[PDB]
This record gives C-alpha cells, structure tokens and sequence, in this order.
C-alpha cells in the first residue's frame, strides 16, 4: 500500500514489522496488501506455500493462522512502471491485474526465509558497456571530420 | 556519473556493513547488520517515459538482523543468557529505573553495594518478590540486590532457576528469594536503535517494552553459567565481502567509461 | 500491421507482449502478422524452424 | 555465484547437521538427525529452458531419525527406557500435566515431595491405578508420588514390571500399586518439533498424543535400570565429516572459478 | 564482436551448467546435467559463399543425463530405491492423483493420517490390491495408506518386496497387502521437464507416462533401506571447471582484440 | 495524453491535427516561424497526422 | 501529481555535457559563416567605392 | 544531551577518500569543459579580427 492509496507490486521480499506488528516492507515501510499483523503472543511465524501466514502460540498446540497472502501477475510484466524503492505499478500496456492464490492458476508459490537476487549479469553488462563505448566513439569521428570540413571550408571558401 | 557513483557508494556500504559484522565477531550479544538497497526511478512532466534509465542504486536500510546466537558455557553462575525471545532490562542510574536499555550479554558482577551489574556498572533490572510469596508481587522494574546478610548468615552461594528468580542460601542454612530478573520484549525487534556496547532502546518503529518474566507467554528462557557470543557466520561474512568487491569493482569500470566519454568530446 | 492498416516488413526480431497476449513489436508495439496471442495457460514458448508456433 | 554460494550453503549445513550428532554421542535419548536437499529450477515464459543451468541446492528438510538407540545398563530401578515406540511423558508443573514434552531418556528420582522426576526437576506423568484394582481406571495422566509412608510403613525398594506399573514394598510387607507410567506415541515422529534437553513436542504435523500403556497395543515395553544412549554411528558421522568437507571445497572452487571470470572482463 | 560474445556466452553456460551439478552433489535423485553447443552459419542471397565465417557458437540444449546414480544404505524400511529404469509416483494433493510428478528420491514417511508421502508432503501413488488378491487388480494409481489398526491388529512393521507391494503385520498376527508401489517411465527421458526439488512431470517430447509394476517387463525393482544420490562424478566436474575457464579466457581474449583493431582506427 | 497516478490507461486530453498545401512554397512567410495561407498555396487540407 | 520528498538525496543538475558541447561546435561555425559574409559585401563596397 | 567522554581514545577524521577522488574526476571534467567556452571564444574573436 503506498502512501497515496494505492497498490504497487514488488518482486523484493524483504519485509519486516512495525511497531503495530504489522508486515511492512523492510524500507520505507509500505504495509502488504491484505494486513498481516502478528500478534504479540507469537514465537515462530511460519508462511505457507499456498500463502497462508500462521504463528505458533505457548500451551497451544497447531498453528494459529493470522491471515492469507495474495501475490498479482501480468501478461506483459515488461510493461510496468519502475517507480523506484523496489516497486512497480500497472500500466496500459501491462495489463489488467490478476490476483489469485499463490500457488494456483499459474501463479508463483511463497518461499519462506528465501530472497530473489537480480538477474543482472555483470558479465553482460561490461561486455555490452565496452561495445556501446566504441560506438559512440565512432559517431565523435564523424563530428570531428564535420567540424574539420566547416573549419576548412571557413578559411577556403 | 552519478548513477556509477550510486554503485560505489552502495558497494562501499556493504563493505562497511560486513566490517563492522566481522570487527564484532566475539562481543558478547552482539547482533550482525545486512545492508538493504533499492532502485531509484525519478521522472517527470517534461521527461520522456517509454525510455527509462534508472537514476542509480539507493541504500534503503541496515538491518539489524536478530537471530539466536551461539551459546559459550563459563560455569559462571552470574554470566546470564536468554534463550529465545526477551531483553535484559539494564539501567544506568540506579535511583531512576525508567531510564533503562536493552541488552542481550548477561556477564553480570555484583559491585561494592551488592547490586547486580554488568560490565559498565550499570544496573541489572529484575521485579520484587517477598520471600515468603510467589509470583511476582509488585510488576515496577527494580535493581537486583544480592545481600550479604541476610537474618543471621551470610551469602554463599547464588543461583538462578528458568523462571529468572534469583535465590541466595546463607550460612544459617536460609534458602531466600530475593526476585527474578525481567525480561523485556518489542513486537518490532528490527526497529530498536542502536546505542553503544551492545545496547538498544525502544522506538517507535520497535514497539512500546513489553514487560514479562522467563518461560511465560511470549520469553525464551533464562540460562545461568552461558553467554551468547555474537550471531554471525565467518564464511558469509568472508563470501559476502568477495562479492562486494566485486560490484565495487564493476561500478567504478563504469564511472571509469563515463569520464572517456566525456574527454572524447573535449577533444574535437 | 501498420496502424494505417498496410502491412510493414521488417528484420528487427526483438518481440515482446502486450496486455493482451499478442506478440508485439519491442518498439512501437505493432502486432506480427498472422496474429499469435500466447494464452495464459502457457508456461513456456518454442518457436519451430518452420514457424510453428 | 549464487548457484556456488547455494552449494556452501548446502555443505555448511550438512556439516553442521553432522557436528551436533558428534556433539551429543553421549547424551541419553538423543535421536540424530539427516538433512536432506532439493535441486532448484524456475523458467519464466520469456526464458528459453533449452539454454537455461539450474538454480543450486535447496534444503528441504533436517528430519529426525528415530530408530533405536543402544542401551546402557546402571542397574539403578529408577533409571527406565522405553524398549519399541512410545515416549515417556514429562510435565514441567505438578498442577497442570496437560501441557507436557516427550521424552526418551528416563534419569529419574525423587525430590522433596517424592515425586519421580527428571534432571531437570520436571515431574514423570502416569496413569492413577488403584491399591486393589487391575487395569488404569482413570485415563487423565498425573505425576506419580511414591509416598514414604503407606498403610503404617516406609518405603524400602521400588521396582517396575514390563507393564509400567510401579510397585512399592514397605516395612509392614505389604505390596502396593502406585500407578504406571504413561506412555505417549505420535503417528508422525518425524513432525515433532524439538525443544530443549532432548525433549519433544506434539504439533500439527505429528498428529495428536495417543495416551496408553507400555506392552500394550503397538507401544513397547519399559524396562528399569537400562538407559538410551544416542541412536548414531561414530564411524558414520566421521565418514560423512569428510563427505561434506570436499562437497564444501569443490563449491568453493567453483565460486572461485567464477570470481576470475568477472576480473579476466574488467581488464579489457 | 559478436562472435567473441558466443564464446563467451557459451562458455558461462558450461560454467553455471557445471556449478549447477557441484551444488547438488548430496540430493538425493539429482541427474547431472550437460551443456549442448551448436555452430552458427547464417547466409543470405547476397552473401558471398566462397568465404563462410561463423556466426559464433550456439546453446543447443542443456542435457539431463539420466544414469543411475549411487546407493546409499540408511536401514530404513521408509527409504526407497529404484534400481533399473523408473520413477516414482506422486501427487501433491491427495484427491487428484492424476496430477502428479515424477521423481527419484525415495525418502518417505507417514503423515498424522498414515499416507506414505515425500519430504514435501506430497502424496506417494500406487496401484490398489485385495488383501486376498495377487497382482493389481485395478490399474488406476491411488495414494498409498498404511493403517495403524486392521481387523484388530496395531501395524508392527511395514516392508516392501522386489515387487512393490507394501506389506503391514499387526499386533494379531495378520500379514495384510495394503498395496504396491507403482513406477513410471516415458520413452524419452530426456524430454522430461524439470519442476523443483529432483523432480519431473511429463512433456510431448518425453512421450506418454507408462505405468507399470517393479520387476516386470522393461520397469526395474524397488529396494527399501536405500537412498539414491546425485549421479554426479567430482573429479570429472572439477575437470570440466577447469576446461570451461581457459574457453572463456580464450575467447574474452579474442574480444580484447576485436575491441582495440576499432580503437586503432579511432586514432587516425 | 497525460498520465494520472491511481488510474490506469492514461487519459486522452485532446487530438493534434496537421494541415498539408499542394504548393507549400506559395505560403507567405511573415517571420516567427509562421506561415499564411495564400492564393497560390492551395487550400488547406486539415486531417488526422497520419492518413491520406 | 506533486513530487515527494526523498531524504538524504539531492537532484543533480540535468545538463548533457554531450550535447552542449557539440551545439558549440555547431553555433562557432555558423557566427564564423556569418562573418563570412559581412566581409565579404565589405569587400564589395570596396570595390564599387574604388570602381565607380 | 552531550556526548560521553572516552578516555583513551580519539576521533579519526569523517573525511570519505571515496568520495573526494570521485568528486576531483567530476570537479577537473567541468572545469575542462569550461576552458572550451573560453577556448572556442578565443578562436572566434581571432576569427572576426581577420575578417572583419
């Protein structure tokens, strides 16, 4: 939830709590859509695959379930918005959004203590860096030859 | 440029968050940071939105990680540690007991007062219990207070059980409850700030100091003769600090493409 | 597909989706002719050396 | 990298897993513990699998292996093992016995009140059978008291049958039946969460605690004076010390490997 | 420039292909996988012919070679192994076994229900046989239910013959069939694609399921007590470390010197 | 058209249309970059920037 | 549709060094033409000075 | 609200070497840049002294 009311969508996990024990996000602190709140009688917070939060209490035997995690996807992902702080938002050419369980109707599933590095190459990066380099040398040659001509045409002509 | 320089700064961060994590590989109670970073994405009215290079790489938080730490057995019986969720309530003046901080190190000593103190001499805060009682009679934090005489007799030996209480047998063969030490709790553990010598404070962001004793509710255990030693892994610390030079290094190739750049027009 | 309606050659092989499934140009967005729309239950995509989609 | 850096941690965790088997080679009724992993591939649409290397090692779980262990003799009648399935049942207070922990090892005496309990002064539950009567006549476990005094006359030996009962003869020779220890069984084992001191508890996972005899249905059988050893084999645990030390270098190896890539593209 | 990046390209992806197996290298039912490489000649209507250099190297396919791999012994009757050609049976939800994935690893268990699944909780499938009966009387796969009470009888020990049948004595003495394990195989194993945790669903390129019994026609038997591991080889994927490296050197190389014949032109 | 955050579909604001001369060079050029319409420019031919 | 505030941040200046620079290039050429031909009607009043 | 005093130890400097030699790389580019203005001015006073 951002601060104007709206929902944006992140592929970053790191979520922690506040002081209400509500899940937020481990940087500016956006709350997840649906709340989670963790009650203060928890020892061990487990999420299931399927999404479902749940916390363990003392003298209680079976996880006491605290509430249910929604995960959107996109036909077009490619289309979305980079609005920094590891968020996205829906676009016209992303896509309606379409929310479901995790785990069901082709959606991803929920996995606890476990984070998504970036899918950045570096090896990629610099090879394609040095490439892009060069060309852009080649297109000073042809401004340097142009203002040579001007600069010869200047004291000829 | 900037955007490289975002990547150095970045980078460098990591490198001092891993430093620090490793300087602190033997203080007692002492909790590892992970460095958290963001993108940075900025446009606006008059700017072009189809084609959108970001603006750089944002330090977003440092963490303050709170994992169960190993455990080092002193056969001390005032070296105290809490196993599993709760604080030791510490407070620097011992008139005032609301001015007080969060600590997980339990090497205690008692001073010349008999009063249970870590290694700042600063007192331990623990509830009031009459001997003669049981549960914990009035819920205020006090310091704990060892006597020497009680009657009469004096102290010879002193325990703790795993509900905190602290028991003392002198030499008239008196078994006498002298309190329980208090264990503090926050919803929000992350959200602590940090003071010197392995000690936070509530905040805002952690949550008001949830006040309770050992095995009850929500609190871990206490322990006597352990200490925790800090919670940090030497090969992730070691791993973690190759791979941080390794984007450092990669960032500054690119701060080092974007000067040529610029002295390949200077030269026209 | 133009958006006139003539139909443009081109080269250029960089494709991507639009909100709709069809394979689009990564530029523009113009669709490829004849129209290929990857349904939702698609969990990978081959394209043949005869074409086949 | 990441694929490198998931095998370390892969090996890191096994061989901690293998360590605290070590560690506890000597402790009653430790059951040692297996880890296992899983491999890891994800594919998006608009990634080719034809072209694609996997995503490393997953560990799945960190089972519990519960075969059983062998016995040590003491021949002391309040040292008892559970001969088969079943665990001894453990209360931490003598009120309230319905929140109790699973146990297997059965160092056992009497404290101040004559109540048989464990090291950790946590009271042994069992069934109330009467003086005169056969069978257990009321199901609810309780802890068991062996009074000194009963009739009158004081207590001399204590001895336990293969049914659990426990029997007392004092000095006016008569034999009486203080009850039978209870005997808890789970249709899950490996779904008990584990607490401390080589205790289990019953979760959602395991099923729900089945209360019944020993040498009955499928429980086993208690025998006094014997005690469980851990359930590991030294020669097995040293082997897979090595095991995980080379899965540990090669790993690092190919985290190696890939450093020198990245540093063999930032000279170009 | 290009031509260098597929090498380079190519090379990584031996690389990552390589990590890949090392991470895995104590999974349990892990096939190694090998990276494919293929030649690039494009040419047009206007292209000369005489003189024909490549385009680079191409990804053909990154393989999943399926020999068997090595036994572990852990004496466990709930440990299963497939020795020969097959996979095993299982389904995530318990009422539609028609969804359901092939695997390898044979480490099961029973849940609070007595269903014999995986690490995953994910139920094991079988064929359903009358107590009475002998081979399978209807082929359809069901998921595998070993009771605790048949009659009645307390189940004592489950095992399993060469025949997959999983066989349960209880307290009374009744040896009852509760079934056999059923095994899967596809013409083209290779064409299987690779879900998480070592298993495999099938594909049009794998061919149909064929459901079968152990140790009849071209399916292998069932041995309880044993755990297959990776299928890997350490030596030969350290070796492979090693020819990957000095390719992707080679061929970062001949991008070194494509990138300075265009400087040297930039400086005339 | 604009974008407007918390709406998808960015919303349209208005149409630009272009007029085309037979004989542009018959304009009357009156400075500030502006033309004017003339007897031998041709009449104006005003229409969506894309079609005909 | 107002910005918001980021910490610990400043916005640098949006100049491209890139495109200054050659738009120099191009405006010291087109002042030097110009020159060109304020001396080149110069010279013509010379020589219609000298002549006629 | 003032600080504790530490005996036996000190203070090293704030001082970022990251942060200076990045900041004299951007510091030394703008003042070259500037040098062309003055540099491409000089050319063109040289120019208009020759022509006009």
């Amino acid at each position: 939830t951002l601060p104007d009311g709206n929902i944006g969508y992140t592929r970053n996990g790191q979520f922690t709590l506040n002081g209400e024990g509500t899940l937020v996000t481990s940087g500016s602190g956006y709350p997840v859509e649906p709340e989670i709140v963790i009650p203060e009688d928890a020892i061990s917070i487990t999420v299931g695959t399927d999404g479902e939060v749940s916390v363990r209490v003392r003298g209680q035997q079976d996880n006491q379930v605290v509430g249910q995690l929604t995960i959107t996807d996109f036909v077009n992902p490619g289309g979305l918005e980079p609005i920094g702080q590891n968020l996205y938002l829906p676009t016209g050419a992303s896509g309606d959004p379409q929310e479901g369980v995790p785990g069901l109707d082709g959606l991803g599933e929920i996995r606890q203590s476990m984070l998504e590095a970036s899918n950045v190459n570096v090896t990629e990066e610099l090879v394609n860096m040095i490439e892009a380099q060069r060309v852009y040398e080649m297109n000073s040659k042809v401004i340097s030859s142009v203002d040579k001509m001007m600069s010869f045409v200047n004291q000829q002509l | 440029s900037y955007v490289s320089l975002s990547g150095l700064s970045a980078a460098q961060l990591d490198l001092n968050t891993t430093s620090n994590n490793i300087a602190n590989a033997n203080t007692y109670g002492f909790k590892e940071s992970r460095a958290e970073f963001a993108d940075v994405y900025s446009n606006s009215l008059f700017t072009n939105a189809k084609t959108t290079p970001g603006g750089g790489a944002q330090a977003s938080q440092v963490a303050q990680q709170f994992h169960e730490g190993s455990s080092i057995y002193t056969n001390n019986p005032m070296d105290l540690r809490v196993s599993g969720t709760g604080f030791f309530a510490v407070a620097k003046e011992r008139l005032t007991p609301q001015q007080n901080e969060l600590t997980r190190n339990g090497a205690f000593h008692l001073n010349k007062e008999n009063y249970m103190v870590t290694a700042n001499d600063e007192f331990l805060l623990g509830y009031q219990v009459d001997p003669s009682s049981g549960e914990v009679s009035s819920y205020e934090p006090q310091p704990i207070n060892i006597p020497a005489e009680f009657g009469t007799g004096f102290l010879t030996k002193v325990d703790f059980d795993e509900n905190g209480s602290v028991m003392g047998t002198y030499s008239n063969g008196e078994n006498v409850t002298l309190g329980r030490v208090a264990l503090v709790r926050v919803p929000n553990e992350q959200g602590l700030d940090k003071k010197g010598g392995t000690q936070w404070d509530s905040t805002q962001f952690s949550g008001d100091k949830i006040w309770g004793e050992s095995n009850k509710g929500s609190f871990g255990t206490i322990n006597n003769g352990m200490l925790e030693q800090s919670n940090i892994d030497m090969t992730q610390e070691l791993v973690d600090l190759i791979s941080a030079q390794r984007n450092f290094q990669a960032n500054s190739r690119s701060l080092e493409v974007h000067n040529q750049l610029q002295q390949n027009i200077l030269q026209i």
